[PDB]
């Protein structure tokens, strides 16, 4: 097995915590939903090869511009986080978080990552973003920001339920092998 | 840790690690609060057992079975015993106060009811400037910790042999050298996401409100201190680059 490192970046409200809480316990925690994630290693089998892949969130460290890029050093493939629920999560991937993580992690693989996905068929997620001339990030949206920043591709997820979780990463394994 | 506290703090949530029939008894308000005291509790215990992996295990071990240069050790573990000292201290204070809240009869069922008070205390004064200048000195000193150990790893066959010997056991999957520095480092971040929740549940005694909101602003206080103090050391840098 071959230690890889992984580091989930995004805004405050992307729900990168949740996403790293559901794959690490693999499930949606029924009885509380942790308020911080500290560390995991988790054991991947990804296309015939052992991975053993450290998680790493960088939640509570949007403010302190000193202290997040200490999350950085070695990091092997990074998720970049937006939250479909969001639109204006996504227009901040390009100009502030895509300038910062290629400086600190040049050459990494990126995967953007679309939280949520199920607040897309939600009425008042719908209703709440009407009221401010906006929508849910549509796929195409989100995919045409992956293809403008250079990412590695563009997944979408659902922490709530688990729905592609498991997906994103083990893609996430096969990105930092290459 | 010491199977005393493992133990108390082993379930997933307050709402797990108290006997349902107590459990029962209280508003889900109440139930809410105290899983988010837990969480902090329970973490702040994690935090401390990472820093006793770092002094014991890996320091010590150094010092003892490589006869390895004290200099180079404390190049590779920057504020072990000072970050240690203030952390157990900090632990020793929340555990005496669940500790004085169990119920006679029971070493599980207990309420926590005042926090903010000594949040307050340990994010003010003395203490607060103390960590203030002990992270201010860590995470500056963060990336050249990698880089030494990283060196040692590749070049030196018995630093190689005894990491590969202490990290082995499984309970060490996520404590290797660089992921202790990581994870004291982002300790620091984690104390306001956890207050704000625990002060989202903490509206029912106004002064209780005012104390963790208090105690919120210190912690926020603090932490831009911390980022403005930083500053990446580089092993052999030329004063021209500083
Ligand atoms: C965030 C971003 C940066 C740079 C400057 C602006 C472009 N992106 C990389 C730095 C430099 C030091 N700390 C930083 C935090």
């Amino acid at each position: 097995a071959i230690r890889k490192k992984l580091v989930i970046v995004g805004d405050g409200a992307c729900g990168k915590t949740c996403l790293l809480i559901v794959f690490s316990k693999d499930q949606f925690p029924e009885v509380y939903v942790p308020t911080v994630f500290e560390n995991y290693v988790a054991d991947i089998e990804v296309d015939g090869k052992q991975v053993e892949l450290a998680l790493w969130d960088t939640a509570g460290q949007e403010d302190y511009d000193r202290l997040r890029p200490l999350s950085y050093p070695d990091t092997d493939v990074i998720l970049m986080c937006f939250s479909i629920d969001s639109p204006d999560s996504l227009e901040n991937i390009p100009e502030k978080w895509t300038p910062e993580v290629k400086h600190f992690c040049p050459n990494v693989p990126i995967i953007l990552v679309g939280n949520k996905k199920d607040l897309r068929n939600d009425e008042h997620t719908r209703r709440e973003l009407a009221k401010m001339k906006q929508e849910p990030v549509k796929p195409e949206e989100g995919r045409d920001m992956a293809n403008r920043i250079g990412a590695f591709g563009y997944m979408e997820c659902s922490a709530k339920t688990k729905d592609g979780v498991r997906e994103v990463f083990e893609m996430a394994t096969r990105a930092a092998l290459q | 840790s010491m199977e005393m506290d493992e133990k108390d703090f082993a379930a997933d949530s307050w709402s797990l690690a108290v006997d349902s029939s107590f459990l029962q008894q209280h508003k889900k308000e109440v139930m809410k609060q105290q899983d988010v005291i837990y969480e902090l509790i329970q973490t702040e215990l994690h935090h401390v057992r990472t820093l006793k992996i770092m002094t014991r295990l890996f320091r010590t071990g150094m010092l003892e079975e490589l006869h390895l240069e004290p200099g180079v050790v404390q190049g590779l573990f920057p504020c072990v015993d000072e970050l240690s000292d203030i952390h157990t201290r900090f632990l020793s204070q929340l555990l005496e106060r669940r500790r004085q809240a169990l119920c006679p009869g029971s070493t599980r069922n207990f309420v926590i009811h005042r926090l903010g008070d000594l949040l307050i205390s340990q994010f003010s004064g003395p203490s607060a400037e103390q960590m203030c200048k002990t992270y201010s000195e860590f995470c500056s000193r963060h990336s050249k910790a990698l880089k030494l150990y990283k060196e040692l790893y590749a070049r030196d066959k018995r630093f190689q042999q005894f990491i590969r010997k202490v990290t082995r056991p499984a309970v060490l999957k996520r404590h290797g050298v660089q992921e202790c520095i990581l994870l004291v480092t982002q300790r620091i971040t984690k104390y306001p996401l956890l207050i704000s929740r625990i002060l989202q549940h903490s509206h029912g005694i106004e002064e209780e409100r005012q104390d963790l909101t208090t105690a919120l602003g210190l912690v926020k206080e603090l932490l831009s201190n911390v980022d403005e103090g930083i500053y990446q050391l580089e092993k052999g840098a030329r004063l021209q680059e500083i």
